[PDB]
DNA sequence: ACCGCTGCAAGGAATAGGATACTTGCGGGCTAATGGCGGCGAATACCC
DNA sequence: GGGTATTCGCCGCGTACCTCTCCTAGCCCGCAAGTATCCTATTCCTTGCAGCGGT
RNA sequence: GGAGAGGUA
């Protein structure tokens, strides 16, 4: 959502708002099991300890 | 978004041509000036430097 | 600093940014960034009027720093002008870049000359040799070896 | 794009399966790495950790 | 010249592309890789099974 | 010998025409430029001389490279400010006479 | 009364505007490291 | 100046085999210049007729 | 051809 200040006014008022479903990112599902289809391959993250 | 892609090209060779016209000069000999000193040296003299 | 120390000089300013759909805008932003200064506008799809109108203005020493396109390169007179200041030297002829260091000078006044450089592993690796050429060479007779560096 | 799928792709730590057991497979999802980024070297690890 | 010898002895090193620098006359016999250790390192042999 | 001078923009041929104008100022020399400042009733006199041949020197942007000038005795080509042109520009001119 | 002079109709003429196609450059998008030890030069600062 | 301890960064970091995955690059179209034509339309300049002046 | 993860001895 995008805002726009109207230039005219003092700082802070809206000229107009827009908004739209941008797409961004396809992030991987984790299957039911705990396995991320990476590329046909089965990938897993294992938890790190820092 | 219209700025894609698909344009062709060489609607014309230039190779041939350039060819063409450098072996022409190279054929055909240049003009062999004429120098005078006094008439030169008079120009030079317009030269205020 | 770079438009003070000019301005204090009291010639004027080449700032070139070389895109015309936003010249407007970086022109205020320059202009509140130095408030002091006196901006125009010049670019080469202007009506063909008001751009004889900014460079005679310009010529007349009646503003202090111009916004310009590269239609500066055509090689005009007024030696006043004494500073360039490309903004985004990373898409830049290298050729034409000695052309606009010859733009300032022109006088027996020391003419200044900063080229704005993005940060310097973003840039294409042949941006960089070509600024580390125009870094290497600052002198005269240099304009030759900077062709054998094009 | 190019950050999650550099991470979920090429990563000391999304690493690939030992599939030829349930066992495996369930021993190498509880796996608790002490390397990857941000972490401690295979090589320069001393005898207390 | 002094880029054939030994490329990057000069704190500049010209390269290529990607920013890796070009192997000189040195890098073939500098180091781990070149022709000096490459005889006594590891070389594979025919004849042979495991 | 009809020397021809070529420059690629209309300021340059403006500067070029006075530096040619004051430093000829005492020779029986014609000195002209053609660009597109120029009106077509001048274009239309000063391209037709130069075939009858009492301008000398000639000074202009790509206008001399539209495949209707046609000097009577070329002898001398003169191009400034050269990385433009491309090729085929550059070499139009020689097109005309070989051994220029 | 009738050329003499003026104001307006027109017509062409010239010129801005906005197309097109040509050159230089060059990039942008796009397909095609802060969990270690040791030696040594640098760089000391340090007492003489 | 000048011997002398001292520290700090730069760079080396130690077998053989096997398995699996990640890797970047040139160019077409855009941008900015610049130049030429080509209609068009659109105002501008120049001319010629309509109509009143007058002494 | 390289980097990364594992596994054996």
């Amino acid at each position: 959502r995008l805002v726009i200040y109207e230039r005219e006014a003092p700082e802070g008022t809206v000229k107009d708002i827009k908004e739209q479903e941008v797409y961004m990112g396809e992030i991987p599902l984790m299957t039911d099991n705990g396995t991320f289809v990476i590329n046909g391959t089965e990938r897993v993250i294992v938890s790190q300890l820092h | 978004s219209r700025a894609r892609q698909k344009a062709a090209e060489k609607v014309r060779d230039v190779a041939a041509e350039l060819l063409d016209i450098y072996a022409q000069r190279a054929a055909k000999e240049g003009f062999a000036f004429k120098h005078d000193r006094e008439q030169y040296q008079l120009f030079c003299d317009s030269f205020p430097f | 600093e770079a438009i003070l120390r000019e301005i204090l000089r009291g010639g004027q300013v080449y700032y070139l940014y070389n895109d015309v759909e936003n010249i407007q805008k970086a022109a205020e932003r320059l202009a509140e960034l130095v408030p002091e200064a006196r901006i125009a506008i010049g670019h080469g799809q202007m009506r063909e009027r008001e751009l004889e109108r900014v460079m005679n203005d310009f010529h007349h020493q009646r503003f202090n720093v111009l916004v310009c396109t590269t239609i500066i390169e055509t090689g005009i007179d007024i030696p006043t002008a004494n500073t360039i200041i490309i903004e985004r030297a990373d898409h830049f002829g290298l050729a034409q870049l000695h052309q606009l260091r010859g733009r300032v000078g022109r006088s027996h006044h020391q003419a200044y000359a900063w080229l704005l450089t993005p940060h310097p592993k973003a840039m294409t690796t042949d941006a960089q040799k070509r600024l580390e050429a125009i870094a290497s060479l600052e002198d005269l007779g240099a304009g030759f070896a900077l062709a054998t560096h094009d | 794009s190019a950050a999650v799928k550099e991470f979920f792709g090429s990563s000391q730590l999304s690493q690939f399966m030992d599939q030829n057991n349930p066992l495996s497979e369930i021993t190498h999802k509880r796996r608790i790495s002490a390397l990857g980024p941000g972490g401690l070297t295979r090589e320069r690890a001393g005898f207390e950790v | 010249v002094d880029a054939l010898l030994d490329n990057g002895r000069r704190g500049r090193a010209i390269t290529g592309s990607n920013k890796r620098p070009l192997k000189s006359l040195a890098d073939m016999i500098k180091g781990k890789q070149g022709r000096f250790r490459q005889n006594l390192l590891g070389k594979r042999v025919d004849y042979s099974g495991r | 010998k009809q020397v021809a001078v070529l420059v690629p923009t209309t300021l340059l041929a403006q500067q070029h025409y006075d530096n040619f104008r004051d430093r000829f100022a005492n020779w029986p020399v014609r000195i002209e430029m053609i660009s597109r400042f120029r009106s077509a009733k001048e274009q239309t006199q000063i391209l037709a001389e130069v075939a009858e041949g009492k301008i000398d020197i000639l000074i202009g942007t790509h206008k001399l490279l539209q495949s209707d000038v046609k000097f009577k005795d070329l002898g001398l080509l003169i191009v400034d400010e050269e990385h433009r042109f491309g090729v085929r520009h550059k070499e139009r001119i020689k097109a005309m006479r070989a051994n220029v």
